[PDB]
């Protein structure tokens, strides 16, 4: 069902959005610190199958959050992702030849989610 | 529970800084050399807990912990309040002024800040 997938994608994007907005603000002194970690994302993420690269970077995401309940949020996130692309490696994420900060990483995926939701029309 | 310092130690032109030992909680970015990314789904940093915790690992496209296929720029560290680094001019430069040349990340009223070293290295 198109609506199931849309819902899941919305829930997923809102959790990511919660983290991004939650750490990327002037009331967080750890930011600079968090921006030194190199995150990996797809160069051109567009198919739901690409959610494999987000999945492969979740423990790293949970790790940066420790500098900011993460353990529960990431768990929720991870399940939704599996629900959106299964348990098989759906893509060979040797990733972009380029890296990213959590701000970019999250910007990519939040945009990915918002886009696919509209595309599902 | 150690607190991370919001900033890097003061930067002194032509000077480098070194910690003599690392405190419970300093983190070391698992950075890689050019043409090498970190192992898929791999840890982001090592953590001092006494010894280091995680293991860095770079594939291809506490005491000073031992190398791995590291980064040729340095190691990006994250210190905790109470930590001190020591400054010394690099080669080709001498201490013009030698006010305190070490820094401690202190947490005065809320925020953390490093003590300002007073070291000056002229050509």
């Amino acid at each position: 069902s198109t609506k199931k997938t849309q819902l899941q994608l919305e829930h997923l994007l809102l959790d990511l959005q919660m983290i991004l907005n939650g750490i990327n603000n002037y009331k967080n002194p750890k930011l600079t610190r968090m921006l030194t970690f190199k995150f990996y994302m797809p160069k051109k993420a567009t198919e739901l199958k690409h959610l494999q690269c987000l999945e492969e970077e979740l423990k790293p995401l949970e790790e940066v959050l420790n500098l900011a309940r993460p353990r529960d949020l990431i768990s929720n996130i991870n399940v939704i992702v599996l629900e959106l692309k299964g348990s098989e490696t759906t893509f060979m994420c040797e990733y972009a030849d380029e890296t990213a900060t959590i701000v970019e990483f999250l910007n990519r995926w939040i945009t990915f989610c918002q886009s696919i939701i509209s595309t599902l029309t | 529970d150690p607190e991370l310092c919001d900033d890097d130690p003061p930067e002194i032109p032509h000077a480098t800084f070194k910690a003599m030992a690392y405190k419970e909680g300093t983190m070391l970015n698992c950075e890689c050399k050019r043409g090498f990314r970190r192992i898929k789904s791999g840890s982001l940093y090592m953590l001092c807990t006494s010894s280091w915790d995680n293991q860095c690992q770079c594939t291809s496209s506490c005491r000073e912990p031992p190398p791995w296929e590291n980064e040729a720029t340095e190691r990006i560290y994250h210190f905790v309040v109470g930590q001190m680094v020591y400054y010394q001019c690099v080669q080709g430069y001498r201490a013009l002024h030698r006010g305190p040349a070490e820094s401690v990340c202190k947490m005065t009223h809320g925020k953390t800040r490093w003590t300002q070293p007073q070291l000056i290295c002229t050509g």
